[PDB]
């Protein structure tokens, strides 16, 4: 798992040498930055219930094709709508993991480690969740500088996808 | 690596002496059976993919606790891990059905599989419940006849469903 | 004529009764049948998109229907349909035959005269009755098509 | 069976001693070990840069990656060096280097990418080709390995790298794995064809007169013919 | 098709010769089966009218473009209503054995009909090679080919 | 590229041994099936026009959608249907190659190689292709022994793509 | 041990992929001569103590030298001579192991693997056995199509010999 | 590694389109004269230590000073590498007579091996010298009839003659 | 050259003499050794193009020079061209037994060709000549001897 704390560890590791004065600044950098985005952090938390089920009626309306055709993979059913929430409620987990963690070590693990792999198999097509994502990249209400950087791994987690 | 002609040789050769013209007989079934061999494996691994996320909805539908939240099987890593390890088993099904005995599936699956779920945590007689929910759609897509001509493929079949219970007895 | 009607005459000419090389020939025709029914049902289907992919593949964007050629006036060009009309339907009727005495009987008598008289170009029209086969060949099949492109042949071998 | 005839090192960077570990650049290669795993991260890291020393970043693919070393590299069955020989003793390894490269060429390949040394000199190249052709490629595969260059220098954990690159260009993009007059007047042909001049009364001329008018067609209304109800839609008078 | 034997054999004056007598017990013979095809393709019309408006609609969209003919519900269902016509049309050459009664009804003015309503022959024929096709997919393989038979007679009729 | 006269040679060469009967008999069996695959090969090669368009029908059937919404992904614009012969046009050669060359090796190479990339990168949803293949799968209209054997190679292109 | 069906097996493994049709045609080619190959498995094993007496006897007629001087590598004695069986009846169990394997999988390890090393220790001169096959070659009586392939077998000891 | 049906793949995907029926009626023959291929290789290689033995007394035969003291060919380690190499050539030769398209051949045997007789200092054209003294003793092992029914594989033949000249021809 | 004996006889009155019967059922006997010299100059032509081009151009370098006519990619593609042309009319003479069949096509009125396209003839007998030779390196001597027969015929013709 990343973390600038992390790879001013792992960076002085290998080389086999101490904690120097040019991995301080790396951790040094990451403080100043965390109080930032954890005004982000407490931006996405309270809109958990508003952005999830926002962003899968914005799913459904510019694809009224998934709402109709039967199939396991689509939503026509109930089962496919309640694990509509699933994904999208856990896509929005990581987003808040990444905040609080400061890099994009748990978004790496977590979400898009394995994601070109199952989205083959499943028929999950990954057009469905990065435009998903870019109703939560408008909806977010967040202002400042904490709505820049909620607004990075929102679209680093959309360039992974496509 | 064994196989039915070649177990034969190494029965034969720890007792050290030539073949005999009744065990060569019984060997030219295998010959014969050729014909039939060649292509259930050529069935299964024509809907390989088919059979795997078919049966990812199956254990998955009878345990809930696998995309549980806190669940083994739950995150997208451990998850793509699964598919991983779902058709891993069926080359080494398919080797052993193309063999023809058992010993490459011995020694390349079976050999110390369990000993990991004991290490890692994922539920070793959890795996042993969706790999024979494999075999209902392995035989069921092997035995019905479309378009090929009519044989008794029913013999080799028991040999099917043996290497997955045989598969699934030594995980759970 | 038929294959059957010229086997009859070819036994009846010398006053031989059906002896069994006729009687294989006979039941080849009864064999050969099928295809043949079948054949003409689906150039029956769609004989006028093959006279207009036959002129797209052949005849169009030439100096044929700039002014000058033979197919530049309006009525020079539905009687240039009408013609690949006449030998697509001419050559259905000798395949379902099985005998090109009809090709020879009715388009291949005094067809030359008619196209030297006009000043017809001969050339393209060989060469469209080539596309024509080749749109045929590829719409019914090999199996057929080799029967299609046989009496096709021989129209443009006797217009040559 | 007959040994290795005797040839000639040249001077290089890797037999310099380069002395101590404070003193280097941070240019110096990450040395993935095994034994510090840390979290998954280092595994998929550890996995990632076996790959990128073998396939040079590119051909990662979906396909050339053997999906199940992968997993008995975590699990720590099987040790590094075993797992880059069973990547090296791979067929999609062989039909990307092998089937494309030179004997001789093919010694300084996989010198680079194995051992992370470029070669001597060409008579070393001669030397190992020798040694190709009679035990297989996986004869020499295994043969390096086995060599006392790589496992006191690499040792039985790390995977390998380039080492002391300081003036020299990075291994895999100054060196890769690769080594028609019927064309020409083809295209004389078309060249030919747009020279004349185009006759009169050509559907050329009008063509440009078509694009300034415009006017893309109608998009297409949508309303399906499951859902029209054509008994009842009919209106009589 | 016996019809078609009597007015032939009334145009000369002799009597019905015995291979049109042939011809005509083998037509009573297969009577069972044509009347067979024609309840399958009769009672299943809405689905196989569908499956025509869809791949017609999805291989030429002009008559859904305003500038074409079929533009709006009424038209539409205009449009499908004809579809159906054909269908029935073709339901009673199946049984008749020979396509006279729906030529009779369906192709012998269609030409002027059609132009002078402004809609392409074109896409009618496309439109029963649809037919056609769900027909060919609904029934057996010696059913399918009996009946693409007087489809395909309508297909080259209307072009 | 692979084919199982060059299987019998490279697993010669690596073991550094001559070619002994075990692999001789690899390219016996080959020779048995060298007929049968090039009836499969005909029977591909005299409906291609027929299988490309029909097929290419048979996904804007079951899938409407890519006919109507617009972006450069799909096939609203003449040029995405210009380029919907293209791809399938491709299917059916490297098939067609797959059957002439006995084994799975140009199938690899050309077309399962680098799929899983393209397809996360360009949008292009691999179940169009894998409903596609079906409708050649249902249609070529091949008999007896070679209708299974081109059978064969049309769904080992279909787990390749799920 | 090798085998055309484990070839097809190794060579499987080792790129991580399914058994494709360009390995399920390899071992199709074995079953064809497994038949054949049968034929000369009981052509050998009916003659069995014909062969080897004669073949024993064809080296000393050539070879008077082994016969008469005294040592512990020639047959003088009666226990070099009851060695004599113990070679070339071991040589014939194996060439009739490689028939009923399909390949040159248990001739490789059983005889040929370390065989190179035991004749430079023991002095058995290589040109004995050599010869002594060579009988075998000629007298096993078989005809047809399983006399070539009980042939192949021979001559591939032969190769490893000399 | 190339075939006889893959280098017609790359011809034609080079060209981009399907085969035609006039192309795989001459590809027939192939498995046709995949019959005659298939000994002509195992009479080779049955054969293959007789005639780099007896193609050894060919070219120490006409130039003695191989074995003359200070000769390149001299020592038993030197003489012992020419064996070495005397057959490193007849499985590179029978590749390409499986094969049927010498692209095997012509990347692991012929792919820069002039180059290191002008490094070493042993002579690249009296290597050309023997290895066409093979195939006199190669054809002449290929081609008489035992056994065998009589059948006319002279035209397979001359592809056997022609890849000892080319791989003679790019040596010396 | 069953051509060539029989309007050898039908000038005469004469029917075919029994010696041009004996001559017609030798190369009848010859036709075998025929077929496979043009089928392995068939297969390798390409090669044979681009060994004579290579020969051609270190022999003459004035087609290469800008005075000359075989300047540029377009000219030497024609130059290569008309070499696989004067192949393929060898191999045509080889069947054929005799040089009738390439003489009809190449030969008879090459020079006032070549001579108003304004490309000299003895740059193409050497490009025949190289043609020769190479197809000597790619044959056996009997066969080597046979083929430049033909070649011979062709570089003699161009002079
Ligand atoms: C913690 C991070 C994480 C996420 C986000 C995740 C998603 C994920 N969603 C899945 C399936 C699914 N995903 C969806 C979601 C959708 N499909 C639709 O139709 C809609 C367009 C869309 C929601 C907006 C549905 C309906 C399924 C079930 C599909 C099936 O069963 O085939 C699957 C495969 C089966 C499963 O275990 O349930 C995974 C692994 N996994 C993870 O580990
Ligand atoms: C549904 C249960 C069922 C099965 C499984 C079945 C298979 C089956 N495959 C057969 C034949 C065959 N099957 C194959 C298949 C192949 N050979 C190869 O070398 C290829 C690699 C492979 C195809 C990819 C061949 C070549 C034959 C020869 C006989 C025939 O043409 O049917 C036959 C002919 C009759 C017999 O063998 O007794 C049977 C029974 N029949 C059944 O009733
Ligand atoms: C059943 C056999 C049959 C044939 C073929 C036939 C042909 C025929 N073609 C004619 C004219 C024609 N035929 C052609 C046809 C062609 N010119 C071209 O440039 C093309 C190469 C070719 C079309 C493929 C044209 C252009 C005319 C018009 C001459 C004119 O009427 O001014 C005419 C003069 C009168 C008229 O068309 O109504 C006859 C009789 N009659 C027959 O009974
Ligand atoms: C066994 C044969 C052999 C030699 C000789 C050899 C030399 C060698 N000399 C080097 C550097 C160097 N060599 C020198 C040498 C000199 N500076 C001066 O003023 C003097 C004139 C001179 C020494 C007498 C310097 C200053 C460097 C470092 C240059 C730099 O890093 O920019 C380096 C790069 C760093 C390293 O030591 O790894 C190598 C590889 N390698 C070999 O394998
Ligand atoms: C109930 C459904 C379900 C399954 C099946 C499942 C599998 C699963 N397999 C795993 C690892 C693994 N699984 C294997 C399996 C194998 N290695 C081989 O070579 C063989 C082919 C194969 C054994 C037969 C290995 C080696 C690992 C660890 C690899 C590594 O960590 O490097 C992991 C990683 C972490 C952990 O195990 O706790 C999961 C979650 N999880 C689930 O929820
Ligand atoms: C697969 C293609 C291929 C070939 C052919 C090849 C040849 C090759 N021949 C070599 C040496 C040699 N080759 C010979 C050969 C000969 N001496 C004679 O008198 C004869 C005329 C001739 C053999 C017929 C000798 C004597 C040496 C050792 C020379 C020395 O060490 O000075 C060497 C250096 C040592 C070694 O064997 O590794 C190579 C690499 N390498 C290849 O990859
Ligand atoms: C049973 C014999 C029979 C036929 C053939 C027939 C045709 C027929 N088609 C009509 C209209 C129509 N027909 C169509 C046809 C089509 N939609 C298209 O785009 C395609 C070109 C085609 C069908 C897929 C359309 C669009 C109209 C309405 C045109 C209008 O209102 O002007 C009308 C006038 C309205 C009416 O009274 O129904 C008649 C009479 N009527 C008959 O009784
Ligand atoms: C030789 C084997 C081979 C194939 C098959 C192949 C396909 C292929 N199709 C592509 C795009 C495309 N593929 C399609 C095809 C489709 N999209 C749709 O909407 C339809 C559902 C479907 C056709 C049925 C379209 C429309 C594009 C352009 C998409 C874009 O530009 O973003 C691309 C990326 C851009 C390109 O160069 O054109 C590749 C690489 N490439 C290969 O090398
Ligand atoms: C890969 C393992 C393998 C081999 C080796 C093989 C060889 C082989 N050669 C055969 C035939 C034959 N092979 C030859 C070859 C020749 N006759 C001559 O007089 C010439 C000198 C020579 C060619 C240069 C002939 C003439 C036949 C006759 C039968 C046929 O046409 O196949 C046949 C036909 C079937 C049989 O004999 O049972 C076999 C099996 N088949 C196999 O599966
Ligand atoms: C510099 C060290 C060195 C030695 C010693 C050496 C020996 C040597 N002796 C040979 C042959 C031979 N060696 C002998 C010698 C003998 N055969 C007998 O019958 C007698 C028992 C015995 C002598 C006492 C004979 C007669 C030949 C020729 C055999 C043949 O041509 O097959 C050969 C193979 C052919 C050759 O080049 O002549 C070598 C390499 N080579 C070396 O490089
Ligand atoms: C099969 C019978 C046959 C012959 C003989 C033949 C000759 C021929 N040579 C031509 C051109 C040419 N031919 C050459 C010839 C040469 N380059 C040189 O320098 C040498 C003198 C020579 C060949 C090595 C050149 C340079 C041109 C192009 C000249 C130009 O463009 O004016 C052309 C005009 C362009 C064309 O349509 O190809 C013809 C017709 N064509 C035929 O169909």
């Amino acid at each position: 798992v990343k973390t600038p704390i992390t790879e001013a560890i792992a960076a002085a590791d290998t080389q086999g040498r101490f904690l120097g004065n040019t991995e301080l600044q790396s951790a040094r950098g990451r403080y100043e930055r965390a109080a930032a985005s954890l005004e982000a952090a407490r931006g996405l938390t309270s809109n958990a219930q508003r952005l999830i089920d926002g962003a899968t009626q914005a799913v459904y309306q510019k694809f009224p094709y998934t709402t109709q055709t039967p199939g396991p993979q689509f939503a026509a059913d109930s089962r496919g709508k309640s694990k509509c929430a699933r994904d999208v409620g856990h896509y929005l987990r990581i987003i808040t993991y990444s905040l609080v963690a400061g890099g994009t070590g748990p978004l790496d693990e977590y979400l898009i480690a394995g994601l070109a792999e199952i989205n083959s198999t499943f028929d999950l097509s990954p057009s469905w969740y990065v435009e998903a994502l870019k109703h939560i990249k408008a909806n977010h209400g967040l202002s400042g500088q904490a709505a820049n950087e909620a607004n990075t791994y929102i679209d680093y987690a959309i360039n992974a996808l496509s | 690596t064994l196989d039915v002609f070649t177990k034969v040789v190494s029965q034969a050769d720890s007792r050290g002496e030539f073949l005999s013209n009744e065990q060569l007989d019984a060997l030219a079934n295998v010959v014969k059976e050729g014909n039939k061999r060649l292509d259930v494996v050529n069935r299964i691994t024509s809907n390989a993919s088919a059979i795997v996320t078919n049966a990812a909805r199956a254990l998955f539908e009878e345990q809930p606790q696998l995309i549980a939240p806190g669940g083994n099987a739950y995150t997208n890593r451990r998850m793509a891990a699964c598919l991983r390890d779902m058709e891993i088993i069926l080359r080494y099904v398919t080797y052993a059905i193309l063999a023809g005995d058992a010993s490459v599936l011995d020694d390349r699956c079976l050999n110390g599989l369990r000993e990991t779920y004991q290490a890692l945590g994922t539920p070793g007689s959890s795996v042993a419940v969706g790999v024979q929910k494999m075999k209902d759609a392995a035989v069921g897509i092997a035995n019905d006849p479309n378009g090929i001509t009519k044989g008794d493929c029913s013999q080799l079949i028991s040999e099917v469903a043996s290497y997955f219970d045989r598969a699934a007895a030594a995980v759970g | 004529q038929d294959a059957i009607t010229a086997v009859i005459n070819s036994a009846d000419v010398q006053g031989k009764y059906l002896d069994t090389a006729a009687l294989e020939k006979l039941k080849a025709y009864f064999s050969t049948g099928e295809l043949r029914v079948r054949a003409a049902t689906t150039i029956s289907a769609n004989a006028a998109a093959i006279v207009k992919e036959a002129v797209a593949k052949s005849l169009l964007y030439s100096d044929i229907t700039r002014p000058g050629g033979n197919m530049y006036t309006t009525r020079r060009y539905a009687a240039c349909i009408r013609d690949l009309d006449y030998y697509l339907r001419y050559a259905t009727y000798a395949m379902l035959a099985g005998d090109p005495s009809i090709l020879d009987e009715r388009v291949l008598n005094g067809l030359k005269e008619t196209y030297n008289s006009l000043g017809v170009p001969v050339g393209a029209t060989v060469q469209a009755i080539q596309a024509i086969k080749e749109v045929t060949a590829s719409l019914v099949g090999a199996d057929a098509g080799k029967e299609m492109g046989i009496y096709l042949d021989y129209i443009s071998s006797g217009l040559s | 069976a007959l040994p290795l005839l005797q040839y000639k090192p040249s001077s290089q960077n890797h037999r310099v001693t380069s002395f101590g570990a404070a003193d280097q650049n941070e240019d110096t290669p990450y040395i993935y070990r095994i034994e510090d795993v840390s979290s998954y991260t280092d595994i998929q890291n550890i996995i990632w840069a076996s790959y990128r020393q073998v396939f040079s970043e590119h051909e990662i693919l979906k396909f050339n990656r053997q999906k199940t070393l992968e997993s008995q590299v975590k699990n720590g069955s099987i040790s590094v060096r075993d797992f880059i020989r069973g990547l090296a003793k791979s067929e999609a390894f062989y039909r990307l280097v092998v089937s494309v490269n030179n004997n001789y060429r093919l010694v300084d390949i996989t010198l680079k990418r194995l051992l992370g040394r470029s070669s001597y000199n060409k008579d070393e190249q001669i030397a190992w080709s020798i040694v190709i052709g009679t035990k297989g490629f996986s004869g020499f595969v295994d043969a390096l390995i086995d060599s006392e260059e790589y496992t006191k220098n690499f040792g039985e954990n790390i995977v390998p790298y380039q080492r002391k690159r300081m003036e020299g260009r990075p291994h895999n993009l100054v060196t890769p794995r690769y080594g028609d007059w019927r064309f020409t007047l083809d295209k004389f042909y078309s060249r030919k064809s747009q020279e004349k001049q185009l006759r009169e009364g050509d559907p050329r001329k009008f063509a440009d007169l078509a694009a300034s008018v415009g006017n893309q067609g109608n998009y297409a209304q949508r309303i399906s013919a499951f859902d029209i109800d054509y008994l009842n839609a009919v209106p009589n008078r | 098709i016996v019809t078609k034997s009597i007015v032939n054999a009334d145009a000369e004056a002799r009597y019905l010769s015995p291979g049109e007598l042939d011809r005509i017990k083998s037509f009573v013979a297969g009577g069972q089966q044509r009347l067979r095809i024609a309840q399958a393709l009769t009672d299943n019309r809405e689905r196989l009218v569908k499956q025509a408006g869809d791949q017609l609609f999805q291989k030429r969209p002009d008559v859904v473009s305003p500038g074409g003919n079929a533009y709006g519900q009424e038209m539409t269902a205009t449009c499908l209503r004809d579809l159906d016509y054909y269908l029935r049309l073709v339901t009673y050459g199946i049984v008749a054995g020979d396509v006279t009664p729906i030529e009779e009804i369906g192709v012998i003015g269609v030409r002027e009909m059609y132009k002078s309503l402004g809609t392409p022959i074109e896409a009618v024929g496309e439109g029963v090679r649809a037919l056609k096709n769900a027909a060919s997919t609904l029934l057996s393989a010696e059913d399918a080919a009996e009946a693409g038979s007087y489809f395909d007679y309508v297909v080259g009729a209307l072009q």
